[PDB]
């Protein structure tokens, strides 16, 4: 999920924002 | 693992300032 | 508003702590 | 909401898990 | 002055990306 | 004013995401 | 790999408080 | 009363940082 | 790596959740 | 002691307040 | 108490050095 | 640089004063 895809490499805020609701 | 538990907690911080208004959902599992 | 705003950051970083694997929605208001 | 109610006043972390899913 | 303009109010971070070198 | 220094820590923590690889000057009132 | 990025939070944070109002510069790349 | 709240969470981390090797006790009231 | 002083300032601001009035001690070194 | 006990393996709550005074 | 005194006037690093053990 | 010098291992007060305007 959010901690496999951004805790092994550096997740950009363009990434981030897909888990917004 | 404390090490994903600290990462955890700098993407609650970084959701926080991202979704703004829109708030955010924040499930560990997937 | 920026105090309230500013306390909400505290009150994820607390939810993220509580909660553990449950996780937790924010949403600031809907 | 969360903000209103925890933001006016501390909650405590027994009020803050009514929040948790 | 970044402190003037956002401690004032909220500042999305479009307007706080102006202060990135 | 504690309030504004207050401000300031959260200021520098979101200019860090936002900024990223091209750092940032922190200059508080100037 | 992801813990100089969480380094790097903190460091903005101490660099916060250990500079005051001189403020600081922060580049992480040279 | 939040407001001196968020003002201690922010004090903690300073005394964590200033006294290093040393440790520290937290008294709120006292 | 710095691992243990950022687990330590992680640990710092948990406790000072936890413990709320009654405060906390903190000694890095044992 | 704390950072022995809680660095490598996560702390509950339940846990932390061990080390309150 | 350090929040009486650290809580309306910016209490530096070297005051709080006060407070450690 | 600064996460070079301080990530890989842990800055002094002295240290970090460097990067003070
Ligand atoms: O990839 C990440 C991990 C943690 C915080 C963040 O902003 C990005
Ligand atoms: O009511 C609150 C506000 C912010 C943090 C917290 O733990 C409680
Ligand atoms: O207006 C502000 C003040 C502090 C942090 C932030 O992201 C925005
Ligand atoms: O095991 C830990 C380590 C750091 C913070 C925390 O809440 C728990
Ligand atoms: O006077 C203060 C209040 C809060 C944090 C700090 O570092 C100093
Ligand atoms: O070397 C470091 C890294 C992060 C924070 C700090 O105070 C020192
Ligand atoms: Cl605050
Ligand atoms: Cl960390
Ligand atoms: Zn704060
Ligand atoms: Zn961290």
């Amino acid at each position: 999920g959010i901690v496999e895809q951004c805790c092994t490499s550096i997740c950009s805020l363009y990434q981030l924002e897909n888990y917004c609701n | 693992f404390v090490n994903q538990y600290l990462c955890g907690s700098h993407l609650v911080e970084a959701l926080y300032l991202v979704c703004g208004e829109r708030g955010f959902f924040y499930t560990p599992k997937t």
